[PDB]
């Protein structure tokens, strides 16, 4: 591993030090089908003329981008995309930008969120959470090489690809960072203790994470949950866990350890790092290298009718792009 | 159950982000 992550490093610090820019225009792509709209911006299913080739184009209106002072998480989010290269996470094939709007487009991924199935079925055998939780493992373990934490895990930012692996989406709050950050952001579900209480921290976030969407893939809901954000902040910090009466001794040991207050004892920020997950018990029968290949035998397979599909996907109300006379915000988002 | 009082709640659609 540490012989592969080392070539890994080398490609992501050449493009992180000269991303690439304007790589595409907009009169190029014919925009189908919205896959789905987020806080900040909307999804849309896209089609290259030349090529005949469906993306999914992120479109980010600069002007409401600045409202919500996201303008250095965008930033982020495009250059650390465009720089990353790993089977589990979703690819950046263009990006540029107009008077008024910011675009991304990635390799589309029609087996929908990861959220919609979780779902519709309730809930996932151990077996079935456990192949998904393995490529989040590896996942972050290539993340955290290059010091980057990604602060937004959930069903929400999962998707589900044609072999039945998964694949990342959604760097908004990605941030490369050697030491701490302070950033109050994320999922209220899914937020680390550490966040919540304002002091500093670092990328043992993304295990706590990763504790609560191992516990709401398996349960079929989150170990913390109420009407408000502020009744979730309170039980987050509590520390107190209760596990469903289905759920293995082995799972159930697992979760202590990723949901751990005391960050001097959470799995994934010890002295063996990523092995100490790696290694447990609930991950015997997983073949690291296996999954990493994409050779593991899926457990479940989206149907999807062709390219352009997008029935995996709900159907949401269709806006208008607009695109003003003049330029918007031009020297926040130069690097862009 | 725990199942029924997640059901009941506002909070099974998807989740927004919350931000600085
Ligand atoms: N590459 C992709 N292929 C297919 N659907 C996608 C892709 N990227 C995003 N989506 C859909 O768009 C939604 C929002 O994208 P995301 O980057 O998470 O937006 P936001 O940051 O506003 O939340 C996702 O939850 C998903 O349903
Ligand atoms: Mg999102
Ligand atoms: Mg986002």
């Amino acid at each position: 591993v540490k012989e592969f992550l080392a070539k890994a490093k080398e490609d992501f610090l050449k493009k992180w030090e000269t991303p690439s820019q304007n790589t595409a225009q907009l009169d190029q792509f014919d925009r189908i089908k919205t896959l789905g709209t987020g806080s900040f911006g909307r999804v849309m299913l896209v089609k290259h003329k030349e090529s005949g080739n469906h993306y999914a184009m992120k479109i980010l209106d600069k002007q409401k981008v600045v409202k919500l002072k996201q303008i250095e998480h965008t930033l982020n989010e495009k250059r650390i995309l465009q720089a990353v290269n790993f089977p589990f996470l979703v690819k950046l094939e263009f990006s540029f930008k107009d008077n008024s709007n910011l675009y991304m487009v990635m390799e589309y991924v029609a087996g929908g969120e990861m959220f919609s199935h979780l779902r519709r079925i309730g809930r996932f055998s151990e077996p079935h959470a456990r192949f998904y939780a393995a490529q989040i493992v590896l996942t972050f373990e290539y993340l955290h090489s290059l010091d980057l934490i990604y602060r937004d895990l959930k069903p929400e930012n999962l998707l589900i690809d044609q072999q039945g692996y998964i694949q990342v989406t959604d760097f908004g709050f990605a941030k490369r960072v050697k030491g701490r950050t302070w950033t109050l952001c994320g999922t209220p579900e899914y937020l680390a203790p550490e966040i919540i209480l304002s002091k500093g921290y670092n990328k043992a976030v993304d295990w706590w994470a990763l504790g609560v969407l191992i516990y709401e893939m398996a349960a079929g809901y989150p170990p913390f949950f109420a009407d408000q954000p502020i009744q979730i902040y309170e039980k987050i910090v509590s520390g107190k866990v209760r596990f469903p009466s289905h759920f293995s001794s082995d799972l159930k040991d697992l979760l202590r350890n990723l949901l751990q207050v005391d960050l001097t004892k959470r799995f994934g920020n010890l002295k063996n790092g990523v092995n100490d997950i790696k290694n447990h018990k609930w991950f015997a029968t997983t073949d690291w290298i296996a999954i990493y290949q994409r050779k593991v035998e899926a457990p479940f397979i989206p149907k999807f009718k062709g390219p352009g599909d997008t029935s995996n996907f709900d159907d949401y109300e269709e806006e208008e792009i607009r695109v003003s006379i003049n330029e918007k915000c031009g020297k926040e988002f130069t690097e862009f | 159950t725990t199942y029924a009082d997640f059901i009941a709640s506002g909070r099974t659609g998807r989740r927004n982000a919350i931000h600085d």
